């Protein structure tokens, strides 16, 4: 699917003739399933049928369920996306710590390099030079924590020294919202690959289902940081709409200009292929 | 041909 | 028969007696507005077993039970035509009626010839005899329970009406009277659909929640 | 919670006053939220509300969705306050090879013993004595392949020497149908346990995605072959009608006479708990 | 405007809007049947301050809101007279309309003079212009709330109806719409009596318990 459908209004959803049926007292509209990529329910008054959920699982469409506050609550995870998952589990169990730490280190280097590119586009020479120094100083096992220092200096330089990631302000709320959406898309891509999402490539002690999808989604955070930095003065609703405009906007991949969903799918495919082939090629994404 | 389809308030 | 609105996920079938409860006042008032405006508005639809849309002339919508007149020009026309057909099915009885009408016409014609003023007449017909007798359905109704029964009798007599709909008519009848109305509807085989703002306890009914989800009850 | 709510019939679900409202054509039932533990939807005609999904996200209860085939397709994944089953999958990833070989050998011994006992009920002493000899001769790592040797004896005894599993006939299709129903039930039980069905007990073949449930359902397989042997002359439709009555029929568990669903549930629970606790007790089922 | 029945101990007064809730289905159906049959039955007695009993012709009974015909000859005639009075209250608009009508009458008069036959006419008035325009109320696209509001607006136009009564009409309207109906009824001064089986929350009403005890209720 190419289309992200967001339903914030109360209505009933059915599945008829390979077609999503939106039925509401004011009007009814039918949208084909093949064109639909992501389905987002932003309200608790929406009704759906289990048959349409089964058709969405067969169509491999990500379904997101939000709360009354409109923040995402729980997303649907299919058990078997493809038959290659059961064969990929043995490869994930056969993975090596050198390949995991190497791919994760290269991914963190791509994220820090993207932050230095964002500060370079923002015309900060000292900040991007320091973040570039931390990128050149990144090492295996991360003994210096140059990634966390790059994040602290990045947010502290962008939003001011008094700003922090632990604050309850709408800036951190929008950051966690964009990280939740990108984490949902990357997690759905990991479900398409079939590998276990709970197994991370960095720390084996930390146990989280979103760890792998976060490690894959680390390089794309600065794209959310840019719109969050531009819309920071706007209200949280307009910032959420601008965050929704990221799906409509296109970004330039090394090969050509593509949509965000295609870049995430191809990037995750190259990451899984690189993990199974033990680092044949590392995909690099630049702003 | 719209990428983001919104059924609800148009914000 | 089935009724379909954009609020329901799938069209629900109405067979024999049916009780439909709408827990939303806006959806209930808008639904009744869609019932009176059904000819104008295409939102509310009705699909029979043949899956064919029916005109508003075939839908019988009755809100006030006591305010609905049983005697109408079309009802009296179909009743008089039915009695004329029944009398036409028997040649001997109609022949005797023609003989008696001929005798009365001969007597009145003789009385007209006895008068000094010229008189012109045409003839007397069986339809004019039925209309002169004032044949009509019984207008005596002691309570709304009997009036609704007469409405069900006239509805079952009318072939053109495929459905009868009552709006908030179940509030007048007691639970036992509702059971008798449902049993009489099942015995008469006619299709009756009720619309109530609140649910009724003790009887099977389709409850439409404010969430728009439809769920069966009892 | 404790009770596991499963909906096998068409119905609608709502949430009112901390109370789950389940509404079916026959009657309406209201269940407290604290009493429910796991929620499973068997069919595609069930209707649910997103508000009850959000209350389930606050209640941590696991939501399981199934297709028309009854095989579990997707499950609800919350972003925070995850269920304990996701923490229980790590133990399934930690399952030792000795425990898997012990449980697999016990399962094969139970299936072969049930086949020989069924042949004894069919009053064939030589074939049942041979299958019993192969049961007493079964060993770890399966060098003798006594299971595949007892197969041809069991089928050749039941349907005759001319019959085989490779041939295309209504008997083979009926066997695959019964194995599909039992695979759906055992797969639903394994999905209720939370363990990944892609990881199998047999270490040789990872091809099938149901390998865990396919290995757990082996001891109950001959009960299908009995009805298939009695109805073998009937058409495949009549064989499906006869196999559809196994859900209504009651079978004798070691403890007490029970339905097949409760027996498969207790057997699956004992298998999972035994795998996590490294072979405390092995559930044994005899015809 | 007091109404009295055998169930009540004393006659209850109906001023502006009044919501009467009968919790007993038997007494409610019997009371409605006594409302339709009122001329025949002596049980239900409605009288004014003069104690004189009002005729059934003076009583206005309404059950179906959308089925009632709001357009009548007397209602449309009195409405056209009201519009003529509204146009007469403004001297400038009346002067302009008189000018335009004078021009049209001049044109038609010239066309009549051009004819060979001798033709005579009188005048083109404002009431004839409104009757030619076909001014009438539109109930076709109106919601039930706007229909009841239009009925409360045309109740002042009806001369013969002493009191308006609605049978189970409060179930369609939301609480806010009921507040608008009552607040408008207080301004219109008309006497409206609503009969509902169930009590409405948030509005003052007279409740009749299954014990046949009548009590005032604020909510
Ligand atoms: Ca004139
Ligand atoms: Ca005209």
């Amino acid at each position: 699917g190419w289309r992200t459908v967001v339903v914030n209004i109360h209505s009933k959803l059915s599945y008829k003739n390979n077609h999503l049926i939106f039925r509401n007292s004011y009007k009814t509209e039918m949208i084909h399933l093949s064109e639909i990529d992501i389905l987002l329910l932003e309200t608790t008054d929406i009704v759906l049928t289990t048959m349409l959920v089964k058709r969405l699982v067969d169509e491999n469409i990500l379904v997101i369920f939000c709360d009354d506050k409109r923040l995402p609550t729980a997303f649907l995870t299919p058990y078997y996306a493809r038959h290659d998952s059961s064969l990929q589990i043995a490869r994930q169990i056969a993975w090596k710590e050198n390949v995991k730490c190497e791919v994760w280190t290269a991914i963190i280097a791509q994220k820090i390099l993207n932050q230095s590119y964002y500060l370079g586009e923002c015309s900060f020479f000292e900040k991007s030079q320091s973040i570039m120094e931390l990128y050149h100083g990144l090492e295996r096992f991360d003994p210096s924590n140059r990634e966390g220092h790059s994040a602290r200096i990045y947010f502290n330089t962008l939003f001011g020294n008094d700003f922090t990631r632990e604050s309850d302000n709408d800036i951190n709320a929008a950051l966690d919202y964009g990280y939740t959406l990108l984490l949902s898309m990357f997690a759905r891509e990991v479900v398409v690959c079939g590998c276990m999402t709970q197994i991370g490539l960095k720390h084996a002690n930390q146990f989280n289902q979103f760890n792998l999808a976060s490690d894959i989604m680390e390089p794309f955070r600065p794209i959310i940081d840019r719109i969050v930095y531009q819309n920071r003065h706007n209200n949280f609703v307009k910032i959420k709409k601008e965050l929704f405009s990221i799906f409509s906007e296109t970004y330039l991949y090394n090969g050509k200009e593509m949509y965000l969903s295609n870049i995430v799918s191809d990037y995750t495919k190259k990451v899984i292929k690189a993990l199974n082939q033990l680092g044949e090629e590392i995909p690099e994404f630049r702003i | 041909e719209e990428r983001l389809v919104f059924l609800g308030d148009n914000y | 028969m089935k009724i379909n609105f954009s609020l329901l996920d799938e069209p629900m079938e109405v067979n024999l007696g049916t009780v439909l409860v709408i827990e939303d006042v806006s959806v209930f008032a808008q639904l009744v507005k869609e019932f009176y405006q059904y000819d104008e508005q295409s939102n509310l639809t009705i699909f029979d077993s043949k899956i064919r849309s029916i005109r508003s002339s075939e839908l019988l919508l009755i809100t006030d039970i006591l305010g609905y007149d049983i005697n109408t020009s079309q009802v009296l026309k179909l009743l008089h035509t039915d009695i004329v057909s029944q009398l036409n099915d028997k040649p001997e009885v109609r022949s005797e009626i023609d003989s008696l009408v001929s005798l009365i016409t001969d007597i009145i014609m003789a009385e007209c010839i006895e008068n000094e003023l010229d008189i012109e007449y045409d003839e007397i017909t069986l339809l004019e005899l039925i209309k002169a007798l004032g044949v009509r359905i019984e207008t005596k109704s002691c309570t709304v329970f009997e009036k609704i029964f007469e409405i069900l009798q006239i509805f079952k007599y009318l072939v053109k009406k495929r459905i009868l709909v009552f709006v908030n008519s179940l509030s007048y009848f007691s639970k036992d009277e509702i059971y008798q109305i449902l049993e009489y509807t099942k015995l008469s085989q006619a299709d009756v659909l009720f619309l109530e703002p609140r649910q009724i306890e003790g009887i099977q009914q389709f409850i439409l929640d404010k969430d728009y989800i439809l769920m069966p009850y009892n």
